[PDB]
């Protein structure tokens, strides 16, 4: 089966060089041009352009000139894409795709995207503030101060799955934060706990915060 | 058709 | 100039089981030479369609494609549970190769307006200095929505933070988190917060507030 497998997530100091790989497997690297897209928040594709990995010619998208440098490594089937002088606004995901398949081809086959940070940020453990106040109530947990992604949060440990909210984070002056609600029915809180249960691998923190009443 | 020479043939 | 390729309307709401048609133009002819893709998430887009009207192998018969010169059509004959999500049209007949804005595909259901809750800084996070003002804007629909957040009757923007899930998988709606950050001593040199949401629900914003002293 063809399959275009991407080098890993990472987190890049602003104004450095990154470099990122589409290693290919199941079919001959050198048949068809191999191209990168980026995919930033709306969402919004953009094509950065293309390499023939026979002869080396290229296309670029005149947006990404400097910025983006395209290459193959014929003896690894391995295309790669290099960036220069990495900014905030390069923080996005990036996938190569070979454009191939039954004549006439087109983009058939995509890598599993490689995710690029660009922040100036070091690995900082969350802190997980509680979010306290009808027929129903809504409580919640603020999680804030971390680096890197992800953070996930169940509520009673997985017990309460219903009425959740678990945001999506958000970078924001070279730190994350994360925020989730729960609703529950007001006849049920205080006299049924609710705690936001908070795990952050990066900094190997699992932490719990128990919402009570102000 | 001037994407034709790069990417189809 | 490049290519600007149209998809209009930027979101289509349906009910599984309809038929769809979504519509890609292009700013200038471009012959059959336009592919379509599936994206979901932050995974990979998945060719649907090549070449306007092309099938490709392992694609279900549901999908299909027509139109020339400017005018494009992606058809669903009968939408499934799995075919929500975002749908991108491109063109490969000159450089540099472009993509349209995207289609979103979503479920549709009544419009709902927003749960709003409003929560005052947690004592932890006044202990470390820091003030977070947190609002839900939870559960509503279409997801077209406005917040303002006002301090003693001012219209405030630095240090606001929003995020936005993505429809809800139990019940298609829509919501949204914003958190205004102030140190512990600017909190302390105002009385109200509030939050308003302006979504289509309704002529009149949805006013949460607290005051600090109650």
């Amino acid at each position: 089966e063809v399959q275009l497998q991407q080098s890993g997530p990472e987190l890049v100091k602003p104004g450095a060089s990154l470099k990122i790989s589409c290693k290919t497997s199941g079919y001959t690297f050198t048949d068809f041009t191999f191209h990168w897209v980026k995919l930033s928040h709306g969402p919004s594709l953009e094509w950065i352009g293309t390499i023939k990995p026979s002869n080396g010619d290229t296309a670029y998208n005149q947006k990404f000139k400097g910025k983006a440098t395209l290459s193959v490594d014929k003896s690894a089937s391995t295309a790669h894409i290099e960036f220069r002088s990495l900014t905030s606004e390069d923080s996005a995901v990036y996938f190569c795709a070979r454009f191939g398949g039954s004549y006439p081809y087109a983009m058939d086959y995509w890598g599993q995207g490689t995710s690029v940070i660009v922040s100036s940020a070091k690995t900082t453990p969350p802190s997980v503030y509680p979010l306290a106040p009808n027929s129903m109530v809504t409580l919640g947990c603020l999680v804030k101060g971390y680096f890197p992604e992800p953070v996930t949060v169940t509520w009673n440990s997985g017990s309460l799955s219903s009425g959740v909210h678990t945001f999506p984070a958000v970078l924001q002056s070279d730190l994350y934060t994360l925020s989730s609600s729960v609703t529950v029915p007001s006849s049920t809180w205080p006299s049924e706990t609710v705690t936001c249960n908070v795990a952050h691998p990066a900094s190997s923190t699992k932490v719990d915060k128990k919402i009570v009443p102000r | 058709n001037e994407t034709d020479v790069m990417l189809l043939n | 100039s490049d290519i600007v390729l149209t998809q209009s309307p930027a979101t289509l709401s349906v009910t599984p089981g309809d038929r769809v048609s979504l519509s890609c133009r292009a700013s200038q002819g471009i012959y059959n030479y336009v592919h379509w893709f599936q994206q979901k998430s932050h995974e990979s887009p998945r060719l649907l369609i090549k070449y306007a009207s092309q099938s490709i192998s392992g694609i279900p018969s549901r999908f299909s494609g027509s139109g020339s010169g400017t005018d494009f059509t992606l058809s669903i004959n009968s939408v499934e549970s799995e075919d929500f999500g975002m749908y991108f049209c491109q063109q490969t007949n000159k450089w540099p190769l472009t993509f349209g804005a995207g289609t979103k595909l979503e479920l549709k259901r009544a419009d709902a307006a927003p749960t709003v809750s409003i929560f005052p800084p947690s004592s932890e996070q006044l202990t470390s200095g820091g003030a977070s003002v947190v609002c839900f804007l939870n559960n509503f629909y279409p997801k077209d929505i406005n917040v303002k957040w006002k301090i003693d009757g001012s219209e405030r923007q630095n240090g606001v933070l929003n995020s936005w899930t993505d429809q809800d998988s139990k019940d298609s709606t829509y919501s949204m988190s914003s958190t205004l950050t102030l140190t512990k001593d600017e909190y302390e040199r105002h009385n109200s917060y509030t939050c308003e949401a302006t979504h289509k629900t309704s002529t009149s914003p949805i006013v949460k507030s607290f005051n600090r002293n109650e």
